[PDB]
């Protein structure tokens, strides 16, 4: 973290990729870090996509409120993620829509 | 200007939900002028907010600027204060803004809420001109969402969460302190004269707790000691600021060239006169030291001082 | 079989109550009158299913539920921390560290 000489968003991204929450808690979240506007929101989106419950909890405790973060566009992005544990949502969408589903289809909230 | 302010009625009172950290803590608040009569404030806190009169009052003072406390001291200060205010029906008075000792009181309340039942009647008395959002609070009696995220570039500060009630005092200006010290001290004096349920005749006990501090901490300590009812105070040694100065002056009672600390206007300006005036009444000043002396518990130190 | 039957009967009480809340008041031998009334209403749930409440009562119910769930989690954590297995595990780890 120190040797990269990078910003706090980059350190948070590194600690999120390593899935190490104590590193972010004791080194990245300290007094006076001066995050850029919209950086904690992006980190929350990234932690939501990658199934990082500890980082979601840590970010919630450190300022970001889910009422402002969650929009329609962000929920649409969340439903169309490819990084994470396998699920069966695509088969359900194909079954409900009764076929006719081309590849790279965007699962709208109406389909959900 | 020469205090030329419009005396309009209040336009900010209700409840706020602190959106932010992992809690949902309501906080009833009002805005009142810095010249209000404490009888009305006590009536509000007793009947409208529905709070019983306290069996104990704790006043917490400290430095306005943000500082840090070493480990193994904050965990025995916060838990001691929480135990003292929980085992006893007590009201805690604090600055309210999320700076200085108020942050430590806030995290002490945060650590207790996740491990024990009950509630602590923490009361914040902050000037109205230092809240980071004067707007989003100018609504009438209705629940208002409030954000705990702090922007260091705003040159203001946010209200500390985990506070049960707020008294926001205004004098017209915006961005400077000094609109609540008179009101806070007058409310403390008025509630000290209030009669407890016991028919002996004793009033509500008042204690003062000092962590860190500044040049004005000596002044408020001397004001506490010089009141017609003396108010015992409790200081700490590990802070390093004027509280440590008081702790060092506790030793070797009745060394004047030691006043140079690169802290005030050289040796030309000195607070040694008021420090010695405080020390002339040393049976009221208490101190807390870790392991060096007795009373290794803050709640024991607070209760024995009363 | 006895326990399963008790549970299933307690479950089917809801279906019994809900099917007798909907039936016409008149019994089957003279239910033809109630069917003719439905014919007239063809050209024309305060309780029993739901219970509509105002916004203040809704907020009170929400606060009550939040208090209950917080109490549930706190009590569960307190039960877990004071079990003999957890006490033995924590004591063993602290004894190992203290010995080191």
């Amino acid at each position: 973290l120190k040797g990269a000489n990078a910003s706090a968003p980059d350190q948070l991204s590194l600690a999120l990729a390593w899935n190490r929450v104590d590193i972010a808690r004791s080194q990245i979240f300290i007094y006076g870090q001066q995050w850029p506007v919209g950086s904690l929101e992006q980190a929350m989106l990234d932690a939501l996509v990658l199934d990082r419950v500890d980082f979601v909890k840590l970010l919630i405790e450190n300022g970001v409120s889910m009422h402002r973060f969650l929009t329609i566009s962000r929920l649409e992005e969340l439903y169309n993620t490819r990084h994470g544990p396998s699920n069966t949502l695509y088969h359900l969408v194909r079954d409900v829509k009764k076929g006719n589903l081309p590849p790279d289809y965007r699962i709208s909230l109406i389909d959900i | 200007i020469s205090k030329h302010t419009q005396l309009s009625p209040t336009d900010a009172f209700g409840t706020i939900e602190f959106q932010g950290g992992g809690h949902s803590n309501k906080a009833m608040y009002v805005r009142v002028s810095f010249d209000t009569k404490p009888d009305l404030l006590l009536h509000l806190m007793t009947k409208e907010w529905q709070l019983e009169l306290p069996k104990l009052l704790i006043s917490v003072h400290g430095g306005l600027q943000n500082f840090e406390l070493q480990p193994k001291l904050k965990q025995v200060f916060g838990k001691g204060l929480i135990k003292a205010a929980m085992t006893t029906g007590a009201w805690i008075f604090t600055g309210g803004v999320n700076t200085g000792v108020i942050r430590h009181v806030g995290d002490a309340l945060k650590d207790h809420a996740s491990k024990s039942r009950g509630k602590i009647c923490t009361i914040g008395i902050a000037p109205w001109g230092i809240v980071e959002n004067q707007e989003d609070l100018i609504g009438r009696d209705v629940v208002r969402p409030y954000q705990t995220m702090s922007n260091p570039m705003s040159k203001l500060t946010v209200l500390n969460s985990m506070h049960s009630h707020f008294i926001l005092a205004d004098n017209g200006t915006t961005g400077k302190y000094g609109a609540e010290v008179k009101l806070r001290r007058q409310l403390e004096k008025h509630i000290s004269l209030q009669k407890i349920n016991t028919r002996i005749g004793q009033g509500v006990p008042v204690v003062a707790l000092i962590v860190e501090g500044g040049p004005n901490v000596i002044s408020i300590v001397l004001e506490y000691l010089r009141d017609t009812p003396p108010v015992p105070v409790v200081v700490c040694d590990g802070s390093g600021r004027a509280s440590d100065i008081l702790a060092f002056g506790h030793k070797y009672s009745e060394v004047t060239i030691q006043k140079t600390f690169t802290y005030t206007r050289t040796q030309a300006q000195h607070l040694f006169i008021i420090l010695m005036e405080c020390m002339k009444k040393k049976e009221l000043i208490t101190v807390f030291r870790m392991g060096s002396e007795g009373h290794q518990d803050i709640d024991l130190a607070i209760l024995t001082a009363l | 079989v006895k326990s399963i039957s008790n549970q299933v009967w307690k479950f089917q009480r809801y279906q019994l109550i809900m099917t007798f809340h909907e039936r016409p008041v008149l019994p089957p031998p003279l239910i033809i009158f109630s069917h003719m009334t439905m014919i007239f209403q063809h050209v024309c749930r305060d309780y029993g299913l739901k219970l509509f409440i105002t916004d203040d009562e809704l907020k009170k119910v929400h606060d009550f539920e939040e208090q209950c769930i917080e109490e549930y989690f706190r009590e569960k954590d307190d039960r877990f921390n004071s079990s003999n297995d957890e006490r033995i595990r924590v004591t063993s780890e602290r004894v190992e560290n203290m010995s080191m």
